[PDB]
């Protein structure tokens, strides 16, 4: 060629096969590193979890026995799922631009990270993956919505919900579009409900952390503590591989580059964890 | 509850709720308690009483629920009505059997309300337990917060 | 190459259950309808079952295969009655079902004999226990997807 | 023994015109095939190839590109679509093979994912990203193929 894809002519002007990066990352959905992590061996996942109990009840007079109760469980399965990414790459480009090669491990370690969090919650299951906490937990508690109230009313207001429930809260799992239009959707003052605006609120709300998971969907807001709904079982943790003796990279110079963790999710309070749409 | 004293002591169920000819898997139709060998009274002998919840075996069989360290086994669960035992509700293994849920009201160790399951030990047991799946059909009569038919 | 089996990535059509033998009635002493048999929904392993045939392993739940094959009861391995699957994870309709135990056409899974232990996959094969109870059609080798008339 | 021999079926379809515009050619100019690898039968009809690429050269032969073991280059790079026959009918072999530049219809056979297009000598893989289509937003990959183009 005269260039490799430029806009002028090296012949005509200009020299130099030092350049800058230009990738760069989308959307980030951690919630991994968050969570507490265990070893796990095997090869599915049988979990047991605790329902309600059968006791008596005595709404109207007292001076009987309340009927006993034994430790009653509901199962899970849980099959493994694999996370992954692949990268189709050139050798001969990655020597000469210089920092693709650091661009390419760092991002698809976040994008291992990415997917993880969003098979987790849910984001269309085969039947071959983790089960669908999102779906599972507690519908939408209509309390909240004090009727005709602000977004990030909304989200205020749920937090405390949460502590009435009795069940740990530190943090707010909401939704990035959730978030942005709870923020903009804001009384009559510039100053926002959860702290004014001079004060840096970006990435907190209620003065209470803020994690961002994608496929927590619009309208949506689920508070909790990440460590206690649910906790991350790996059964092989996050490795990269790169194969020069696969069969269509071989031929070429090309090079690929495989990303890929093999996880399993285990839920130790899915009978629990409030969330709530917004009617308003 | 009366003057001078409520409830006290068993407390009689339907007697001779006869079911029978049917052609799916209830228990109501009538079938036998087995353990093994030939079954039980002579002429002119009265059952007795025994309420829990039980589980259809191979063929038209029904045995006690056990365990969930074991195997889930048959349809629904249910406890036992009369028709061979001429006091209250409940019937002697070795008979026809109609059952419902009803078995009003010998009391055993906890309660029988919104369905029932079988614990980890063998017990009988009231749900909640699965939300995400139908258990066996005992829905009791009003009879709560004091020991009852499971 | 990579190819799935089992798990709802196998196409085993519809076949009606309604065809062949004596047809029962719509009654209780059923059991829910799910993917997993012991599991919650997207989570289960699956046959080359369509309909007809489910076991329960733990809860009062069905879906494909997974129950020792040494001892097979309930009553029948549990039919449907007047609704016919639309999956194809063997049963996982979404509903509660009412079940029989009339003669009533199936849909197996596994090569050889049941009468031996479960893979994991959702299948029968072959354990150190023989001479244990065979399903449906005898005296002739039964081979994974066969169709046979209990 | 194996087909290719006499006048024998087709993959690709027979006698096709007007099955490309301007990347394909709409008269018919078949031509005789010296073939390559064609794997564990031969002129195709298996899992691995399936009848590899030509190209075409001067005289009354079009023969092997060969690209091996998958190699390939993107737009135009000529595909072998449809036969023609003249004393025997099949696609290749020592049979009349019809080009295109990358054109319809291309019908290869594979087990799962990939497929793609195969060339003689390897087995049955799918190009990756700088080798086909890279343009927007898509996926193909070794593991990932599907009957045409990508």
């Amino acid at each position: 060629m005269s260039q490799l894809s430029n806009q002028e002519k090296e012949y005509l002007i200009s020299k130099a096969l030092e350049t800058e990066e230009g990738r760069v990352a989308l959307a980030q959905a951690m919630a991994n590193p968050i969570r507490v992590s265990l070893d796990y061996q095997g090869v599915g996942r049988k979990l047991l979890v605790v329902d309600p109990l059968p006791q008596g009840a005595l709404p109207v007079y007292d001076k009987d026995v309340d009927a006993k109760a034994f430790v009653i469980s509901k199962r899970g399965q849980v099959p493994d799922q694999v996370i992954e990414g692949d990268r189709i790459q050139v050798p001969t480009f990655e020597i000469v631009s210089y920092p693709q090669v650091r661009f390419s491990q760092v991002k698809e370690r976040r994008f291992n990270v990415i997917d993880r969090a969003q098979q987790r919650a849910k984001a269309d299951i085969m039947a071959v993956e983790d089960a669908e906490i999102f779906s599972l937990l507690e519908g939408a508690a209509t309390a909240v919505n004090a009727v005709t109230i602000s977004s990030g009313g909304l989200q205020r207001a749920a937090l405390t919900k949460a502590f009435q429930e009795v069940e740990k809260h530190d943090l707010v799992v909401t939704k990035i579009v959730m978030n942005a239009s709870a923020f903009a959707d804001i009384r009559a003052w510039g100053q926002n409900e959860f702290d004014p605006v001079t004060q840096h609120e970006v990435l907190q709300t209620g003065l209470f952390g803020h994690i961002w998971t994608a496929d927590i969907l619009i309208s949506k807001k689920v508070p909790q503590n990440t460590v206690y709904v649910l906790a991350d079982p790996e059964f092989v943790g996050v490795m990269p591989i790169r194969q020069d003796i696969q069969v269509i990279p071989a031929d070429k110079p090309e090079e690929l580059r495989l990303g890929w963790v093999i996880y399993e999710e285990l839920g130790l309070a899915v009978v629990n964890s409030l969330a709530i749409a917004k009617i308003s | 509850p009366y003057v001078r004293l409520g409830y006290e002591g068993i407390l009689n169920g339907a007697h001779d709720i006869d079911v029978a000819g049917l052609n799916g898997v209830e228990q109501l139709a009538g079938k036998f308690a087995t353990i093994g060998a030939n079954g039980v009274k002579l002429a002119g002998d009265n059952g007795t009483n025994a309420v829990g919840l039980f589980r259809e075996d191979l063929g038209d069989m029904v045995n006690a629920s056990e365990k969930a360290s074991f195997y889930f086994r048959g349809g629904e669960y249910y406890v036992n009505i009369s028709r061979t035992s001429l006091t209250a509700a409940g019937i002697a293994a070795g008979d026809e059997i109609t059952c419902d849920a009803d078995g009003k009201m010998i009391k055993f160790t906890g309660t029988g309300k919104a369905l029932g399951v079988v614990t980890h030990v063998g017990e009988y047991r009231a749900g909640n337990m699965y939300e995400k799946a139908t258990q066996g059909v005992t829905d009791t009569d009003t009879f709560i917060g004091f020991i009852m038919y499971v």
